[PDB]
């Protein structure tokens, strides 16, 4: 598990003023490794394909909806020229 | 644990209750430092005080909490850098103790 490398370790005691070729060292932080929990990804409870299943469902749902306002409100023509036709006969019979 | 606030899970509560607990077993890895207000103010403005320089105004609070995390977020914990955010202390009451 552990990544390979040629030089196992050594000995170097550095200086404050005179680091030349200034390296950048990996640091590396205080808390445990225990501490670090492993990452999940939490799945989420629904998936797109039952988002699309419920979507359409509410689609099919509102598109009946809207053919009965249609059918309700495709009527009022006929209204009108049931209710206006026989009083504008009665006008013309004075 | 006492700046990240999580979600429903269109649970029963018993088992969306359940599994936090065990979750909290282990969730805070040390003391919370925002609890420890039984000492004085002899011990609160002793400079061995941590969260003295997380007091700068008394409207507000400042402490750590997950960065480039919208609040509330998923109950799993996200893991991100530590950050500084702040908040509003609208009760003149919830100045620490101490204070």
């Amino acid at each position: 598990m552990d990544p390979y490398c040629p030089f196992d370790a050594l000995d170097v005691w550095e200086h404050r003023r005179f680091i030349v070729a200034d390296s950048r060292n990996f640091i590396t932080p205080e808390f445990p490794r225990d501490f670090w929990m492993s990452p999940v990804f939490n799945l989420p409870r629904e998936t797109a394909a039952e988002q699309v299943v419920v979507l359409q469902a509410q689609r099919t749902a509102a598109a009946a909806a809207l053919e009965n306002a249609a059918m309700q409100a495709a009527e009022l023509p006929v209204d009108i020229e049931r209710r206006l036709r026989p009083i504008e006969r009665n006008v013309h019979e004075i | 644990f006492g700046v990240y606030v999580a979600e429903g899970t269109e649970d029963t509560l018993d088992v969306q209750m359940g599994r936090f607990m065990e979750t909290w077993a282990d969730m805070m890895p040390h003391h919370p430092h925002w609890v420890n207000e039984h000492l004085t103010i002899l011990q609160f403005i002793a400079p061995s005080n941590p969260r003295l320089r997380f007091e700068l105004n008394p409207a507000f609070d400042f402490f750590v909490a997950p960065g480039d995390v919208d609040l509330p977020g998923p109950q799993r914990p996200p893991e991100a850098m530590p950050t500084v955010n702040a908040t509003l202390r609208i009760i003149n009451g919830n100045i620490p103790v101490p204070l």
